[PDB]
């Protein structure tokens, strides 16, 4: 019920490196070296209120940790997503899934295509934030993703993007 | 409906020899790098769903599939669909997927017997390799070693119909047939 | 008795074409991606043992197989059991497992001679593919090249009357027995 | 329990084994997760839940009755009188769960995934059953008492007898 | 040596005496060893893993040439003459071929091909038409008679009627049998 | 589109062409940047590093597709006929690569299973110390014998020693090339 | 002891089944560790003070490569075996067995021990072609065979119709 | 030359290239151990050892010869034309020893290392380390040297790689 | 020798290194802990320790012989025939642990240091750590070496146990 | 002598200095070593007991041995005898800073941030001394401390604390 240092550490302990790695890309508008000194700063900043830490375990699917820790289920979550304005935009969570998406043969072939607009071992996450430092993608701006994306053949994930921008 | 079930069960309902032929009749979509480790239709599907040609309101594509290698047990038990229905679609201009040059090489693989493909080898001896002519090596090999070679191509038939014509003139009415309607 | 041992012993009493009949019969529960790997009775019998269908306690389905394919040796040396009790369980209604369907094709394939397969896959030349004619093929293979077109079934038997009868009319009895018995 | 006695059991074990060891213990050390078995069996040892029985209790379910002779000097009964009269360190749920990924081959792994990435809103990610179980618990959709989804998919590649276990473990509750 | 003595054997063998051979053999080596065996010295194998065959125990090996009259194998490879055979195998108890199994490969001997079809005729209602095809040996019928249990030590009806219906001296090496084996 | 065309082509080339084509290379590409090499596109980004494939420079890609004949995909992906890469290949300096390791390739070409394993068993009868491994094909018994000197442009003695026992016509390749 | 050169030649004269047996063979003398192939198994062995000339003279002779003896150690059959006669062996006389019992498994012979056995041993499916050797140490790690509980394996190989291989373990049982 | 254009190729190379990169300057650079390829090249720009002809060496050496062009704007013709003009800043023994590490997959630099723990401690050199790590450990040691390629040649020979050894020996009979 | 050397040297080796040459000195600077190997060096020139000879005996024990024939124009046979001829600056008991240490390798190196941590704190790595670590608790020794013995053969590291046992005879 | 503190002191490390300073807090702050043993020995509290208690608590037993000549039971011995000259919650605190590890120090320093602020890398002396500047620990207030204990999961510190307290 209450936001403190306990919980900021239970989490953190908890979460993987690739959970980690996501949880920091996916807060890049609101905001950091790692996530403990992220939950840490968003508390101070009054943006980790249980509902706020509750979206951010949600977004990075640890429901276990939701029921756990904050003894929240899928439905109150929702319910306060619903509710409450989103800490992590549309366009953040898009990008993870489509990360998600995406096996290392087929970041490769996509970093393959993208260089000539712009490391091996690079996630997909590490290649948008690349391309944003660049100009080369926003949340308004996804016509070079979308093009990459068709010319390694993910039509489904073209399609993903083409159904973000129709929900705006 | 259960799609992904329905799929799972299609698969299993296709052996090593029903996936040869599935993989040939998608060459035109997808290609020999991604082809090679396709071992179990599980894994034809899961590349057809990547390029949307496979979703569960979209199933013309497998379809279409299932009735060019001859499942019409699998269409009717699993997709609800008779062969008069696809022989409609099929009919239709601009609905079929797979070029008729391409079914028409699976068809002329399905008349040739083995007796018949050792002969179709042996006339092949001055334009491929040995290692290409193995006994290995079953007629849809040797037609797609035949189009790397730019022997073989929509528009090149002369060395098919040549060597079809040392071996039986069925073979040549399927080509013929696919030059009327072309 | 010890289970294992006795379905081992019962494998190496089973050579490649009591395989094949076995595995034909058992075609409505074993899919042909998974029939194509089995080459030993033991692998047919592990699928059936992961569909319950086969063990300590449940030996009918085993029983049946062995006595539809007149296997009578097996079942009396390793399944203490006769002709006459399998007679009398498999008339009991809803007890058999293989279809009345799937037994009159393989008494069939029991009928047709080597010539006689041969004059079969010369009936068939319209249907099917000259590639799924060859020589090598055995007459249950080619029904279920029928099957898979869809001109043989439970309800489609006019391409198979048609051939068998040119083969021979004892044949044409056998379906005609079946397709009597059937409409029960 | 001596550091002589946990090096040698980690060297001991194979790579498969010791992905089971930590797979069965993730309800004793919930809170982390240990990237190995040497500090997982470290930590057990440092809160007091690794005495001799509970070693012996871990060979056990790992099956490296070897061990338990050469290394702890007993035998399969005396762990199995063990286990009869104290609480498991290891519940039946997680043993339930390893027994059905070594009745799993790979392809039988890889159908399973197949049904089951539906319902996970899984990414396009070889993992092991347990890893597919780890994965599962963390989405809310296994747990001693939620096997019905579980369930479902193993009846659905043909696993009759491993949806059997299920409904035995089920009953056992 | 044992072993190249065992390949010189092998090498004097051809398809008759190994068709021979295996039937002989049938009680020891089951259905699915049996088919992969294309020359004697797989036979031999087989027989040596079960310890009836070794340097030390060849009498299972001069048996099987005994009853196949191969005689001259006998005596040049094995030291052994037609008379030690007969006084060892006389005594009730010696052979390991069973008299049963000896008398059907008897009347296999005694058997021409014209015969062969008359047996086959004979058959028509007992054995399905695919074993009774022109390929099919008179052993190999016997052996689809055991597996449908209408041919054994106590069920020699079958076996009766059809000789009977043949040949007198088929039916006299019968009842020879089941004199003898009725005297203890 | 260079990047996306030299993609598309990397698509078309399946872990066999892969092999054919790395042994192509050999002579400009280490073993040891050779190992990790396991999809076309590498192969292809490992010659942009040298300046061997750029937008202007489609030779050496031209002529390896050539070599592999993958007439196919010179037509399709880079407007190029059989025809004009004869001419070209046939114009003294232009083939990058050696006439010696397209040799080599052409005997593994018409190499059959059985052949192979003649020829494994009659220089692991040269190789009397080493065990070859039994999944090598030809192109890696060809490297194995060049890291022994035993294979080279101016060694073809084992070589024709182990032909010479297998079949006349890899006889005639050699000859063929020495003349 | 012996020099890293010396490893290295016999490492690449041997092929996979020799690799294989070998590794089994050095089962109780490397009894602790899992060594994943057999230059690091004779480092670990060099390291235990267990890879004298004569200890490497052993493990040759016991994968039969009188070859290997000759070249490598300048030695032949009888200097082995009267150093063997006179010294304790690196390798028992149950591992010697188990792997002649090996040698004359195929895999069909092996899948059906499996079969026969699986229900004994609690073991999955694993759908992996295994050597005989493989099984016996999936016996050893379960208690269900060593040097003196020969007599389920004896059981099995009677059950598979190999009773020359049950009369090899009745000869050793003798020995003993 | 500036502080951009070094920060160019420090961005484009990949940990193997700049390994090589520390390798090869080890006789340039012999009082001062630099870290990593940032502080070598200041510190080769300071010594002036890093005229654009220098750098341009050094990518050649790599065989980053798409480098060359986009950072220096130079092709094989005007490198070559500069090493025949000039004194090279790299060895034809330091060259030697990459040529030889590009030639030996992991499995040879495997063998190798195994070999050269005859004569050094295990705890020296681990297992994954590349030929030029072998080669750094084995001149601290005094054990292979420019004039002193030996228990070199002997360890290529045993690991049936004549093909480097003879690479060694035409090194040796250029001098 | 000129301080200048001692630049050379300290500039020339790597942390390792350092770390070894500051362990293989605690008895000769046994009434001060030098921070660092300047130092270190600084107070051995001082107290007249670091003649050609020393430095040359330091450079052999840390295994630094390209620095050995830079520096001192020495090579290892006549560093050698220097410690047969003259009285050493290292004692056996250092130069044995050195050369355990360099014969370990990491895995070694950290089963040692969970054995080892039954007998001291989780708060307090090589395998030159440790062996400081356990000589502040008066658990190794130049005459005291069982418990390292005991370490030793339960990583199957017989032949090291076998290099302290000729050691202790040496003694 | 005079001279045995100058011996000490030098052979003394940084971590083991600031554990002797950190020992003697209670004696009526030296800011270092030489400074601290000069104080003693002028208040004639520096005897040979006294600076082996010193030595053995900052488990300096070689210099026990060379320094005053015995070994680890004599000062046991000593102690069980003696007055101490360094308190139990002294040795407490000092044994449970030699039991954790850095991570362990990170996340109780992050815990005891929302009641301690950023403060002044750090070790877990330095974080008491701090606490009890502030007077968030004291001999006869540790439940904060075993509260952070146990929420970093080192059970077996909290029932130290715990036996210590019931000692008293």
């Amino acid at each position: 019920s209450h936001m403190s240092a306990e919980v900021i550490g239970q989490v953190e302990e908890a979460l993987d490196t690739d959970e980690k790695e996501m949880l920091l890309f996916l807060c890049r508008d609101v905001a950091p070296p790692n996530v403990r000194d992220l939950l840490d700063i968003l508390r101070e900043r009054g943006k980790l209120s249980v509902g706020d830490l509750a979206e951010l375990l949600y977004r990075v699917r640890r429901f276990d940790l939701l029921k756990r820790i904050l003894k929240m289920d899928r439905k109150a979550v929702e319910t306060h997503l619903l509710r409450n304005p989103h800490l992590v935009s549309d366009y953040r969570v898009l990008m993870a899934e489509i990360g998600e998406d995406l096996d290392k043969s087929d970041v490769s072939s996509l970093i393959f295509l993208m260089k000539d607009y712009m490391s091996k071992e690079k996630s997909f996450l590490d290649l948008v934030v690349e391309l944003e430092k660049l100009n080369l993608v926003a949340p308004d701006q996804l016509d070079l993703l979308e093009k990459c994306l068709k010319n390694i053949h993910r039509i489904d994930l073209k399609t993903k993007i083409q159904k973000y921008k129709q929900s705006v | 409906m259960d799609f992904s079930r329905n799929l799972y069960d299609i698969g299993e309902q296709l052996d090593s020899e029903d996936l040869a032929s599935l993989k040939f009749l998608s060459l035109d979509y997808i290609p020999q790098r991604k082809q090679e480790p396709i071992k179990d239709a599980l894994m034809l599907f899961q590349r057809l769903q990547e390029k949307r040609m496979l979703e569960e309101s979209n199933l013309s594509f497998l379809k279409e599939l299932l009735f060019r290698i001859n499942r019409l047990d699998l269409l009717i038990t699993y997709l609800n669909t008779r062969k008069e229905e696809m022989e409609r679609e099929l009919q239709t201009p601009g609905r079929a997927q797979i070029s008729a040059y391409r079914v028409m090489l699976y068809q002329i693989s399905e008349e040739v017997s083995r007796s018949e493909l050792r002969s179709f080898k042996g006339g092949l001896q001055e334009e491929i390799s040995k290692c290409k002519l193995d006994d290995d090596m079953n007629l849809l090999d040797i037609f797609i070693e035949m189009e790397k070679r730019v022997i073989l191509g929509e528009g090149k038939l002369d060395i098919l119909k040549r060597v079809c014509a040392q071996i039986n003139k069925s073979l040549l009415k399927i080509i013929n047939d696919y030059e009327e309607f072309s």
